[PDB]
DNA sequence: ACGACTGAGCCGATG
RNA sequence: AUCGGCUCA
């Protein structure tokens, strides 16, 4: 019922919060990077689970 | 206003007061995870009051007024396991804490 | 599209105005309801845009022309 | 506190704080650009600073 | 700081004008009205005094020819200079200080503000109409005041507050017994005296030990602010302004406070005060041509106090009813002599006796024809036929309307209520547990001694050891606390502690100590969620673990010891048990149960009790259960037995483990208290108890109240209320919920500086205490501040002509004509309570106002100007003969659709003041305790209210476009 | 005659 | 936060 109440069940550690990050990280990817970035491809991205 | 050291915060407790025995601080050898507390402290903020009819009301409770806020020592929001001991440099004017 | 998208960036042309015609599909199905087409199959919006291309739709020529017939409906 | 004519001071860089003053009349919002003088401050968001 | 040249109104006396400053000294302030004359003294700190000034932009109106606004808010250390426009010719730099302001307040009237600056947003405006709108409908709402308090719903408490809510003149005799928390209950009506009008002012005498609670609540049932008076602040309103105690309203005092000093009490009466309550815990008696000293005090008190509550002077105990002192308190116009009254008393045992309903006597002969009578023998007609109606298949019928003859019969009920524990039908029932435990070989050691050392003379030392084991070791042996590892109640802690740590329990121990002994260990040694509750400690502890003890389920459990009283903070979940020490005294017995045997505490109680045989604790266990039943059964004459028993109790007691010679007393105890229970079903009168716990008239006010605490936009409204003025809303976690006073934005005169601990839900609230949200708690601020301050949500823009939006660009220019229609009077004729401010929508362009579709459901699909100034309001320059062509004709249709709720307010007012008025003309005739100061008060008012409802005009602040 | 790697860790010490 | 110290890519 609001974002605060959310916080407390994200830190809870509750079950259901790992249900929706399933279906969060489908169809959202990611950058990463190593340093020294010489070039580009030094970033790409990689749809992660 | 001097900061204080024992177990008086307005914000988190009864919770956390039974990780902290009493009187001060953190047990020997009490089990903490990231976030709880250890050793009770907490500074005035200043505002300091003295207008007539406000000093009975506060006075009937138990006190709180020109003190304090959450400014405890707190465990690290990272792995901290428990303790092992607790070291104290009281000032050299005693005024000394039991727990100590 | 989670694996390779090689067919719907010829379709419009380039991989720049892959964005820009998939971003302004991805916004409009985000908003305002908007209808899912091609099978939601799950998924989310931001593949949705781009799917639209995978199956002979979506296009710059269909995003400026479509956009005059949401302005001859609100009369 | 910033001295009155000092390389800090409110009377010329806002105050301390949002919407309030040195010497304290003037609190929380209400008051949107009153331009005060007992503090001197044009009671404006901070931020000025 | 109050310093001298300032301008203070006044919160509740406003009708003065716009007070100037004329003294300080260390403690008060003294006003000063040109337009009136006339002076005003208040104190500093608790001062109902507001602050008014104008901001940039605005206006003030000085006292010569010229005036206006305005450039920059002058303070100088506490005066302001409103440096303000001069609009006779021009100038750009004018001085015009607020010591010289007017001592009127016309307005700036928000018609002409067009003309002006830049305006207040879309995004509040709305959220002005709901403030003005609920105000419109909650105030004539269905039911006076009786709306939030720290109670749960239950007809009794209520009963008394809807009826003597509605006396003008309250002159109650509070009388129901221990436990049930009389005054609480009895409050009921100062709160609801408060909102509809007619009292400032309630003195509260009270002997000064029993203060503390009585100040709390007061605040926390009904935040009832109190400033006390004692030595210690009499001495202080002194000097303050001089004169009587003028310098707040609400107070307590103790008669010990008026008595002691023989000036004070000429001081405490001419203070033309309102309500004057009183309560005692032991009497205030009389013999007569022999009258009591503290009591002739009060005397003087009541007779030049209008209206006057009493929670009984303390009969209660003994005596049954000889009640006629507490009764000339009252009324002294229908109680001439008393050598009669006892007549009236002698006559009314055989009906209440043979009252029995048809429950006890069923049918009875013609000795219920006779009387009932007497009242009823010479109005006659009706009941001939209708008094032998007894049975023949209409069960509830005759009944239902034959205790009105009677009930409104009694001479004495319309003043007095007595509730018990039967007429009431609301408590839980009592499940004893019964334990027995093996002794340890360190208590028989020990114990075997105390014979040797034992041998002194008077008789409570004997008694006292032996029984008592645990904290009979930290005293004479050795070593203080080594019991821990030792006795079964340590062991038994576990065990049932053990796997039963799921629900929460209540347990009750000998006195602090041996209780802080426990938290050590059980906390610790054995590991839980425990926490303290005892009787040292400060009252945030007693939240603190209360608070704890009544979470979702993460406190489990607390550790009461010594005694309570019956708190006014009930554990309504706490419905499980362990009884520890059986003291030795059935009252403060009594006091172990006192929590959790009331109506509040919900689902069965499940008593536990422990005890090692051989000791004195064995004995007793059996003498209260199997003696008179004290566990299974409510029971005050538990006393009036160890009372007779006493030494004929202790003798057994003392050395426990001997005479077989004993189970007499248990069957002798089981033998007096047991007919004494019959013989108090034979002293109830009924029909006043029935006058006072209600039934079906009872039955509704709860369940229609059960209704409006659910309300899903009172969680939203409120939030978006304050979160909007600058009070930002965090922490949901709880069923509410911290409310911090923000930046964003806020007046220097809330309460609330950090940290507002609230909830908006009774039944889950009435656990901990720590303050309330619902239409009555912290809203007389908040009210106002949506309306009274009108540059709030005054005259906002939104979607307008656009080409934009469609089908009808053009212009089409809407404007939102809002209209007040102040009820011009003041609240004591409680014009309040059936016409109050209202609004009404007026959306027009030329024709007559629209009304078609919700402005809710079009505060969403509307756009403000969301520009700063080369934008913002730029319909401000060429659309001034434009909108105002649709106010010559908008002020057209106002008198219509507002002299049409006035007639339908009127029909209101001359249909049920005139109906009351029928209910107190026509009971005259019954001839119950009434006098001529209550029906002249509605003939009085009702001729001031058709003389209300012909002078209320009209008022602007609204306009959205 | 000029010009001085890309990431973050941990500790320490005085405007 | 500037400087100093020292590790690993
Ligand atoms: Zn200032």
């Amino acid at each position: 019922t609001t974002i605060k109440a959310a916080k407390k069940m994200v830190e809870r550690e509750e079950a259901v919060v790992w249900d929706i990050l399933d279906e969060v990280i489908r169809e959202h990817p990611v950058l990463l990077n190593r340093a020294p970035t010489l070039h580009r491809l030094g970033i790409q991205a990689f749809e992660p689970v | 206003g001097p900061e204080e050291i024992t177990a008086d915060i307005p914000n988190v407790g009864e919770a956390a007061l039974s990780k902290l025995d009493e009187s001060g601080i953190v047990y020997i050898g009490a089990e903490v995870t990231g976030g709880d507390i250890l050793v009770g402290k907490v500074t005035p903020k200043g505002e300091t009051q003295l207008t007539p009819e406000e000093k009975l009301l506060r006075a009937i409770f138990g006190e709180k007024a020109s003190d304090v806020k959450d400014s405890s020592l707190r465990v690290p929001n990272g792995v901290s396991g428990t303790v092992i001991d607790v070291q104290v440099f009281t000032r050299d004017g005693v005024e000394k804490d039991k727990r100590a | 599209a989670r694996v390779t998208v090689q067919d719907a960036v010829e379709k419009i042309g380039n991989r720049f105005d892959l964005v820009l015609v998939a971003a302004r599909r991805a916004r409009q199905m985000q908003v305002g309801g908007k209808d899912p087409l091609v099978p939601e199959e799950n998924d989310k919006t931001t593949v949705i845009a781009l799917r639209e291309i995978e199956e002979g739709l979506i296009n710059n020529q269909i995003l400026d022309v479509r956009e005059r017939q949401e302005q001859q409906e609100q009369e | 506190k910033p001295e009155r004519d000092g390389l800090f001071c409110a009377r010329i860089f806002g105050p301390v704080k949002d919407y309030e003053c040195l010497c304290g009349k003037y609190k929380r919002l209400k008051h949107r650009g009153v331009i005060c003088e007992k503090c001197g401050v044009e009671v404006t968001q901070t931020k000025v600073r | 700081p109050f310093t001298l040249g300032q301008r203070w109104i006044s919160d509740t006396e406003s009708e003065l004008g716009l007070g100037t400053v004329v003294a300080v000294d260390a403690r008060t302030v003294t006003l000063l009205f040109p337009s009136t004359g006339e002076n005003r003294l208040y104190a500093r700190s608790d001062s109902p005094v507001t602050r008014v000034m104008f901001n940039p932009g605005d206006t003030i109106t000085s006292h010569d020819g010229w005036q206006m606004q305005v450039e920059e808010v002058k303070e100088e250390n506490g005066l302001l200079t409103y440096i303000g426009t001069r609009l006779d010719t021009e100038e750009s730099g004018v001085a015009l200080r607020e010591v010289f302001l007017d001592s009127k307040l016309v307005f700036s009237k928000p018609q002409d503000r067009l003309f002006a600056g830049q305006i207040d947003r879309m995004d509040r405006f709305a959220l002005r109409y709901r403030a003005r709108k609920y105000s419109s409908e909650q105030f004539r709402m269905p039911y006076s005041g009786l709306r939030g308090q720290r109670t749960s719903l239950i007809p009794h408490q209520l009963n008394i507050a809807h009826d003597v809510g509605r006396r003008h003149a309250p002159r109650v005799l509070l009388a129901d017994e221990v436990g049930l928390g009389k005054t609480i209950e009895a409050g009921m009506i100062l709160h609801q005296q408060l909102l509809s009008g007619a009292a400032e002012r309630v003195l509260i005498i009270v002997p000064e030990t029993l203060q503390h609670q009585w100040l709390v609540e007061m605040l926390r049932r009904f935040n009832l602010r109190f400033a006390l008076f004692d030595d210690e602040r009499y001495a202080e309103a002194q000097h303050d302004a001089y004169n009587p105690f003028d310098t707040e309203q609400l107070v307590i005092c103790s008669l010990d406070f008026a008595r002691r000093s023989k000036q004070r009490l000429e001081h405490l009466c001419e203070a033309e005060w309102d309500l004057l309550v009183v309560d005692e815990a032991h009497h205030l008696v009389w013999s007569e041509d022999a009258p009591s000293r503290e009591y002739q005090a009060i005397e003087q008190l009541a007779e030049h106090v209008p209206g006057v509550l009493l929670l009984t002077a303390t009969p209660e105990q003994l005596g049954m009813e000889s009640h006629f002192a507490r009764l000339r308190l009252l009324d002294p116009n229908r109680f001439h002599d008393f050598a009669q009254f006892v007549e009236e008393q002698k006559n009314y045992c055989p009906v209440a006796d043979a009252v029995a309903m048809l429950l006890a006597g069923n049918k009875l002969s013609n000795d219920e024809l006779n009387m009932l009578g007497e009242m009823i023998g010479e109005q006659d007609i009706e009941p001939l036929l209708q008094a032998a109606n007894s049975d023949s298949e209409d069960a509830q019928s005759a009944r239902q309307e034959l205790v009105s003859m009677l009930m409104d019969r009694h001479g004495t009920s319309r003043v007095l209520f007595r509730n018990t524990r039967n007429g009431v039908k609301g408590f839980p029932k009592r499940e004893l547990h019964t334990i027995k435990l093996p002794l340890p070989t360190q208590y028989q050691t020990a114990i075997k001694v105390s014979g040797i050392m034992g041998a002194r003379k008077s008789a409570e030392d004997r008694a006292r050891d032996m029984l008592y084991p645990e904290r009979i070791y930290q005293e004479f042996e050795g070593d203080n606390a080594t019991w821990w590892n030792f006795d079964p109640r340590v062991e038994w802690l576990m065990g049932y502690l053990t796997s039963h740590r799921s629900q929460k329990v209540l347990v009750i121990c000998a006195k602090a100590a041996t209780a802080l002994q426990l938290e050590q260990v059980l906390r610790e040694r054995e590991g839980i969620r425990a926490a303290v509750f005892h009787e040292g400690m400060s009252i945030i502890e007693r939240d603190r673990a209360a608070a704890w003890f009544a979470e979702e389920d993460t406190g489990a459990q607390v550790l009461l010891c010594s005694e309570i009283g019956s708190e006014g903070r009930n554990f309504q979940f706490a419905s499980h048990m362990v009884m520890f020490d059986l003291p030795f005294n059935p009252d403060l017995l009594e006091q172990r149960i006192g929590r959790l045997d009331r109506i509040g505490q919900a689902h069965d109680i499940q008593i536990h009790v422990p005890y090692l045989e051989k000791t004195a604790q064995s004995v007793l266990v059996r003498w209260y259960h199997e003696g008179l039943d004290a566990f299974e059964h409510t029971c005050p004459t538990g006393r009036t037995i160890y009372d007779s028993v006493y030494n004929d109790l202790i003798n057994y007691l003392a050395s426990p483990d001997q005479t077989e010679g004993f189970d007499d007393l248990i069957k002798n105890c089981r033998e007096q208290h047991e007919a004494l229970k019959a013989q108090l079903e034979q002293g109830r009168d009924r029909l006043l108890e029935i006058h006072s716990n209600g039934g079906e008239k009872a039955q509704a006010l709860a369940e229609s109240i059960e209704e409006q605490d659910d309300d899903t936009n009172l969680i939203a409204f409120a939030m978006n209320l304050f979160d909007i003025i600058g009070i930002n809303q965090d922490d949901r976690g709880d069923n509410m919920i911290v409310l911090t006073p923000s930046d964003h934005m806020l007046v220097p005169d809330f309460p609330g500086l950090s940290e507002d601990g609230i909830t908006i839900t009774f039944d889950r609230e009435v656990a901990l205490a720590r303050e309330d949200a619902q239409f009555i708690t912290w809203e007389h601020p908040l009210i106002r501040n949506g309306l009274d301050l009108i540059l709030s949500g005054d005259t906002g823009s939104s979607t307008i002509s656009l080409l934009k939006n469609k089908a009808l660009p053009v212009g089409t220019l809407l404007v939102e004509l809002i209209y007040v229609v102040e009820a011009q009077a003041p609240k004591q004729l409680q014009l309040n309570r059936f016409l109050p401010p209202t609004p009404v929508r007026m959306l027009l362009d030329k024709n007559g106002n629209n009304l078609a579709a919700q402005v809710e459901f079009e505060t969403f699909n509307r756009q403000l100007n969301a520009v700063n100034r080369h934008t913002g309001s730029k319909l401000v320059n060429a659309v001034q003969q434009d909108v105002h062509a649709i106010l010559q004709l908008g002020e057209a249709q106002i008198e219509k659709s507002a002299r049409a709720l006035i007639d339908a307010a009127r029909n209101e007012a001359d249909e049920k003041l005139s109906a009351e008025l029928s209910r107190l003309e026509a009971l005259r005739a019954v001839n119950p305790n009434i006098r001529d100061d209550e029906l002249t008060a509605i003939e009085s008012n009702r001729q001031q209210v058709m003389e209300s409802l012909d002078q209320a005009g009209w008022r602007l602040d609204a306009l959205r476009l």
